[PDB]
RNA sequence: AAACUUUCAGCAACGGAUCUCUUGGCUCUCGCAUCGAUGAAGAACGCAGCGAAAUGCGAUACGUAAUGUGAAUUG
RNA sequence: GAGAAGCUCAGACGAGUAGGCAGGCGUGGAGGUUUGUGACGAAGCCUUGGGCGUGAGCCUGGGUCGAACAGCCUCUAGUG
RNA sequence: UUUCAAUGGCCCGUCUUGAAACACGGACCAAGGAGUCUAGCAUCUAUGCGAGUGUUUGGGUGAUGAAAACCCAUCCGCGAAAUGAAAGUGAAUGCAGGUGGGAACGCCCUUGUGGCGUGCACCAUCGACCGACCCGGAAUGGAAGGGUUUGAGU
RNA sequence: AGCUAAAUAUUGGCGAGAGACCGAUAGCGAACAAGUAGAGUGAUCGAAAGAUGAAAAGAACUUUGAAAAGAGAGUUAAAUAGUACGUGAAAUUGCUGAAAGGGAAGCAUUGGAAAUCAGUCUUACCUGGGUGAGAUCAGUAGUGCGAGACUAUGCAC
């Protein structure tokens, strides 16, 4: 927010009509160049913008936390999917699975090095790459904000116990490493864009089960939850519209195009 | 947000939107809600009647507590027990009947609308409506009354 | 892409453009109560409307019958691999002498015109 | 990645800081590293520079020049070294300062308080 | 010139859903195709609510289906109902009958009891699968004035409507205009 | 298990990387993924949607690379998932039976052989050697 | 004036309210305050409990009769009663009340 | 036919817009509680080799004692 | 196949102040993405050259210039 | 692109029934320049849940680094009952009623702008139930019987 | 009659960490020797003003001129960076070039004259014809049980 008091410090008063000038209050006395100079309105150079911004703008916007929980549970499913992560740009072409979980040894890892190792052995390496070389001075004014350098997302690391990943994951440059029973959805989906390359442990992909629950069954770490359900049973409408149940009820297929 | 707002597009337009003749000047039928009576009249006689006057009497120092009786009716009772306890005894032959506590549920008195099971049930609340209880005899049931 | 017939080649000039130097020569619709441009009287200057646009199918079109597709780097060159006969390259003005040849070079091989060329 | 809370990441704030430092913090910024030899003698990787220290450039036009430092200006962040001069219109060789990260220390000045400084950076003698 | 009155040229009606959803577009292509290629005025019913919003879709109960299914002359005995909209739970009904109900979402208190006395719960799809045309389906709808602006919509002299009150009680729209003693009664 | 195609082709219709957008001449896009032939936006000939999808690609130093998608249950396996054959320096004749029986004559994709043919001798006559005029 | 639809307008705004706007963008600062304060108490006066026993009591009213919260002291006829002097209650952490008794 | 006037373009002027930066401002959060008759805040006059404004200082005057760093200040 | 937000066929119609609605052009900043552009020259500026769009505007050739800047999907506003 | 010739072309904005006006502002250019934010209300739309709904008053993982994200309990707000000034009372005769139109569906007649059967939504209408009022009314209570009525009710 | 911590406030002062804030007519009045210059008897009022260059390497020396300066030179990647210094718009102005002009000019439609710009057309698949040379092709044979596709080994010369 602007000053409370920027542009209201002068002492200005309009000199009203037959003096030939615009009515807008003029600071007064003389000997210096503020003199006589227009005031107090927001087309006068040294006034008061229109409308100054205040503190109490409404900042922060409220969500559901059942509207929370259900776009999380959207942002891991959609991490299941490899078109999608492909879609979001993470080069996963030559990794072994999606998901992609690794031993619980990784939890215990020790140097950024072990942490490289582990992740040019299951081929998931070239992220890191594409972040690496994407790093590049941010366009505009942001840069003289503490803003200076962009890069791409790389791979999601979710653990469930700490014993040396998140040291050994943090210094490598796109690489996010976050606890299984806090998982954010701006990681999950960063941008709104759904598709993020994410690596579990074994631990944390087991206790998944647990955090989000089922349809039917309740969550144990989510007390009264249940997985959303859809509204349509199977979204395969091509293989509904071409199924026998229908192609045998349906009229003459028509001409798809006429001559005129 | 702002850029999806009728501003952005009203840009080029000299009035704005608010006409050449009568314009947008400052308050020009007065503030607020005033003149209710006078030039506002037709508008709060057909859209908020009763505006004006005085009606019943005044209670100084009116505290809501001793007042708070909640109401739940018949069709409602058997939604107050657990499921296992609906189990045991709706629609059963026991040798004993459960109790609904009403207030414990949240509720002062209890209304007779819907219909009840057969079943005894017995029904503790601070209140209950003539039509109420008399279902509740029908249904084998009884009240007793608490406080 | 053939027999492209333009309706009208004038730029649409803003009214009293010519007359004033801070009037800018991008046109806007005059909104004057008193404006003639506006109610169209004979002798004044035209308008843009919807019946000015152009046919669907010649519309967007070189006169060659192709479309300029900037490119900016190889890639977007290779991206007009398919569409040969109906898109043209244009190198992006901000693009260095070298990789301005290597657009060129690339767009050679593939056989897509260049606008911009030499 | 920063994490400690008396650490500031602030453009503004570590420019001013290097701008704005007294000649005690300016000796230890201007700080050159050691040569291949003097960095497996002495265990110590760079150290401040200081007066009559033997330098070669390793960076800029001047690269390969060999000398002594004649003077340290603090106020410029510059290192006037012998025998590094251009020559001026009338005749006057103008000194021309080098960084002192754009130098290599091959002979340190070593006296009581450059020995005291290697011993308690953990060097040995 | 010619002297036409344009008075009914654009029509008021969703040619798409408003929503987002990319759920609910893939039912809006099935049933396009079904309504396109079907001679059946169920699957333009379908179609049309499909796009129709979240007030011109009320919801129903469970209690409501079975009502209206139960009746003496119905013969809706296993006929599946269909609603384009939320199946609501009404816990005053303490036994559910078995009822074949599709929807285009459950409550799921709704479901687990329809589940539990043994009825089954479908989506469109899988109704448009089993019924392609509409045969033997019951279609309903929610109650679309029962919502809260109903109360005051129409409001005026002596059309016994809801005003807009901040709080209710005395003092609040209960005097001149409203009674006989103060003026008039509306 | 099987995430629906038709549901990746709405999540991916207007935004993932392979698409490259252009509001000039009305709203243009192209489709740059791999294991697409076609070349345009499109859930016939988007790849990471169908099953059952085609690609080629300019082959060092000489000849071209076809990339098809192996059977579904690879679906979850994204390195078992594409198939790679790398044609060899044969003439163009043989490239064209080569790709047309690997594609259209074994059930794969009948529709999109043309499309691949024309692929193929567009990168063909792309590789040959330039003939320069000074 | 008042011509569209909806309840009349009643915004309490006549006065100097922007004088007095209260934000709550210390909010989250607040919290990790108070949870380092109690953290430190715990750490200051451990291995006593960080929190003293507190009756129970029935709150007043017929709204809130039939529910049971703490209070803020036991009574003296209630020391009494468990034999501990009310000099030494404040000592091993039993609070004292006075006012209240035991009906 | 020149001169003169008007338009455009290329150079050369007047002027300081645009673009990029910023030891600055504004806003938020966190932490702390310490002026004075043992003379406060403020004012005036002076102090450097070459010092008028700023910082610092007070006839012990860009300062003394003590402590730490360790070869400069710089025109 | 033709961004089913797609393709195809056919008919009628077209003035507009105050005012209403929709779809788009342009600006600063934020998230995502583009082995995106760039000291072998980014932004900006000039132009007696070229191209596209009915239009808001956009792309490009040449000259100057010297350090950052842009396309697409969203977010946002001290945005024309 | 410049210029020539033919024809047409009044100076823009504003108030106004009416401006080219002998009505007002405007010598020129660059930069700046005016429906914003907040507490509410009303309609519409989207999302989640749904007779329930709202995690952010507060507490914890939390120290590491955590103004974020995540988790957690009891109150409470709105809604689930209204009516009367109030003391108070407080919503099923029935398939939660009948009638007419009425979506969709099923069965026939034969091609109809066709009949039969139920009948979602909505409207109109005849009733039934709750509160208030006016009655009779067989110390305290108003149970049954009513009504030309009245309520933002079932 | 009286005392008492904590949870509470904090547009002042000090220290610290930040920002979807402003980028020099903006942001505090003040990014710079700013409550300064300056005005008023006084209470008070109160500005304008950032950027050479990496480094002054800030133009030695000769010549003309009384001098200021000019011309040769010299430094630099750049003097289209010379301190009147990052780039350098418009209003306005000088020179040159083009055009027009009988008490306005400017604009629109159409064409003439002059000036300027666009085509690589006939490229590309394919084939007719000549010669050279070539590890060689149809049908096949062996190496997943029927049909079909492809790769590889050989025959077919």
């Amino acid at each position: 927010a602007v000053s409370e008091k920027a542009g209201h410090q002068t002492s200005a008063e309009s000199w009203g009509t037959g003096r030939a000038l615009a009515r807008i209050p003029r600071v007064g006395g003389g000997g210096t160049h503020r003199s006589g100079q227009a005031a107090f309105g927001n087309m006068c150079r040294s006034g008061r913008m229109f409308a100054p911004t205040k503190t109490w703008r409404k900042w922060h916007v409220k969500v559901n936390q059942n509207e929370k929980r259900y776009a999380i549970s959207s942002a891991v499913a959609a991490s299941g999917v490899p078109s999608l992560l492909l879609a979001r740009g993470h080069r996963i072409e030559e990794i072994p699975e999606v998901p992609l979980v690794v031993d619980d040894a990784v939890q215990s890892f020790q140097k950024t090095k072990e942490a490289v190792a582990l992740l040019k052995e299951i081929k998931a390496y070239r992220d890191v790459v594409k972040v690496a070389n994407s790093r590049k001075l941010r366009a505009g004014k942001g840069k003289l904000r503490n803003r200076r350098h962009v890069q791409r997302r790389g791979p999601l690391v979710v653990f469930n116990e700490d014993a040396g990943i998140v040291k050994a994951f943090r210094n490598i440059p796109g690489v996010e490493i976050v606890n299984v029973r806090r998982l954010n959805l701006l990681q999950l989906a960063p941008g709104g864009h759904l598709g993020r390359f994410v690596i579990w442990t074994k631990s944390a992909f087991g206790l998944l089960d647990s955090v989000f629950g089922s349809t039917t069954e309740a969550a144990q770490l989510k007390k009264n939850y249940f997985l959303p359900e859809n509204i349509i049973s199977n979204a395969d409408v091509t293989r509904l519209i071409n199924s026998d149940e229908i192609q045998s009820i349906v009229k003459a297929a028509g001409p798809s195009r006429v001559k005129r | 947000p702002t850029h999806t707002s009728k501003t952005r597009k009203l840009r080029g337009h000299v009035s704005a939107g608010h006409g050449r003749i009568g314009k947008h000047r400052k308050h020009p039928g007065g503030r607020g809600k005033a003149g209710g009576l006078q030039h506002l009249r037709s508008h709060f006689d057909k859209y908020h009647p009763g505006y004006f006057g005085k009606v019943g009497m005044r209670r100084f120092h009116l505290m809501k507590n001793p007042l708070w009786r909640p109401t739940v009716n018949l069709d409602r009772l058997w939604t107050l027990v657990p499921n296992e306890t609906r189990e045991k005894y709706l629609g059963k032959n026991t040798e004993v009947a459960p109790v609904i506590n009403v207030l414990q549920s949240g509720y002062g008195k209890v209304l007779g609308k819907g219909r009840l099971p057969d079943t005894p049930v017995i029904i503790q609340t601070r209140y209950v409506s003539r039509r109420a209880e008399e279902k509740i005899k029908q249904a084998g049931g009884v009240v007793e009354l608490i406080a | 892409a053939v027999n492209i017939i333009k309706k009208r080649t004038k730029p649409f000039k803003r009214h009293q453009s010519d007359r004033f130097k801070r009037v800018g020569e991008s046109w806007r619709k005059p909104r004057g109560i008193d404006s003639c441009v506006r109610r169209r009287f004979r002798g004044t200057i035209s308008m843009p409307k919807i019946g000015y646009g152009n046919n669907k199918k010649t519309r967007y079109c070189m006169p060659n019958g192709l479309k300029a597709f900037l490119v900016r780097n190889v890639s977007d060159v290779e991206l007009l691999l398919m569409h040969n006969k109906t898109y043209a390259a244009e190198i992006a003005g901000n693009v260095s002498a070298r990789k301005r040849v290597e657009i060129v070079e690339k767009a050679r091989a593939l056989g897509v015109k260049v606008t911009n060329a030499g | 990645m920063k994490f400690s809370r008396d650490v500031t990441s602030s453009r503004r704030k570590q420019r001013k800081a290097h701008f704005g430092a007294p000649s005690s913090v300016r000796r230890v910024l201007m700080s050159a590293p050691l040569s291949k030899e003097l960095r497996e003698q002495y265990k110590i990787r760079s150290l401040p520079v200081r007066r009559d220290d033997q330098i070669t450039v390793i960076r800029g036009s001047n690269k390969g020049r060999e000398g002594k430092i004649t003077s340290v200006y603090r106020k410029k962040f510059l290192l006037l070294i012998e025998r590094v001069t251009r020559e001026k219109a009338n005749g006057a060789s103008a000194p021309v300062g080098i960084d002192a990260s754009k130098v290599v220390i091959t002979k340190l000045h070593l006296d009581k308080d450059r020995k005291d400084l290697i011993v308690r950076k953990g060097g040995k003698v | 010139g010619i002297d036409i009155e344009r008075h009914h040229v654009r029509k008021s009606q969703r040619s798409k859903p408003a929503s987002e959803n990319v759920y609910l577009k893939l039912l809006v292509k099935l049933y396009r195709f079904l309504a396109r290629r079907t001679d059946s005025r169920f699957n333009k019913a379908i179609l049309k609510r499909l796009f129709q919003s979240k007030t011109n879709r009320p919801p129903i109960s469970i209690s409501k289906i079975a009502a209206l299914t139960s009746r003496k002359s119905a013969s809706l005995e296993g006929k599946t109902t269909v609603i384009v909209g939320t199946v609501t739970d009404d816990e005053r009904l303490l036994t559910v009958p078995k009822l074949s109900v599709a929807a285009l979402r459950f409550t799921k208190s709704a479901r687990a009891r329809i589940l539990k006395a043994g009825g089954e719960v479908l989506t469109l799809d899988q109704l448009a699968l089993r019924a392609p045309t509409g045969s033997n389906t019951v279609l309903l709808r929610g109650k679309k004035h029962a919502r809260e602006a109903y109360r005051h919509f129409g409001f005026g002299p002596h059309k016994h409507k809801a005003p807009y009150v901040r709080s209710e009680g005395r003092k609040f729209e209960r005097a001149r205009g409203r009674r006989k003693s103060r003026a008039f009664k509306v | 298990m099987s995430v629906s195609n038709d549901l990746i082709w709405q999540v991916i219709r207007d935004n993932n990387r392979f698409l490259v957008k252009r509001p000039e001449f009305g709203g243009i896009q192209f489709n740059r993924e791999p294991v697409n032939v076609s070349g345009k936006n499109a859930q016939r000939f988007s790849g990471l949607c169908n099953d059952k999808a085609v690609g080629v690609q300019a082959n060092s130093p000489r000849g071209v690379v076809l990339i098809t998608k192996t059977n579904p249950k690879n679906a979850q396996k994204p390195a078992k998932l594409f198939r790679k054959d790398v044609i060899a320096n044969a003439s163009s004749r043989k490239t064209y039976k080569s790709i047309a029986g690997r594609i259209g004559r074994t059930g794969y994709r009948d529709d999109l052989v043309k499309v691949s043919v024309a692929r193929a001798s567009a990168i063909l006559s792309s590789q040959r050697p330039k003939k320069t005029v000074a | 004036a008042i011509h569209v639809k909806g309840q009349l307008p009643n915004a309490h705004f006549h006065k100097d309210w922007q004088r007095y706007v209260k934000t709550w963008f210390n909010q989250p600062g607040r919290k990790l305050r108070r949870r380092q304060a109690r953290q430190t108490k715990a750490a200051k006066i451990a291995p006593r409990p960080v929190e003293a026993i507190r009756p129970a009591v029935k709150p007043p009213t017929i709204r809130y009769n039939m529910k049971v919260r703490a209070g803020r002291g036991f009574t003296l006829e209630e020391l009494k009663a468990a034999g501990v002097s009310r000099r030494v209650a404040s000592t091993i952490g039993i609070p004292v009340d006075h006012r209240r008794r035991n009906r």
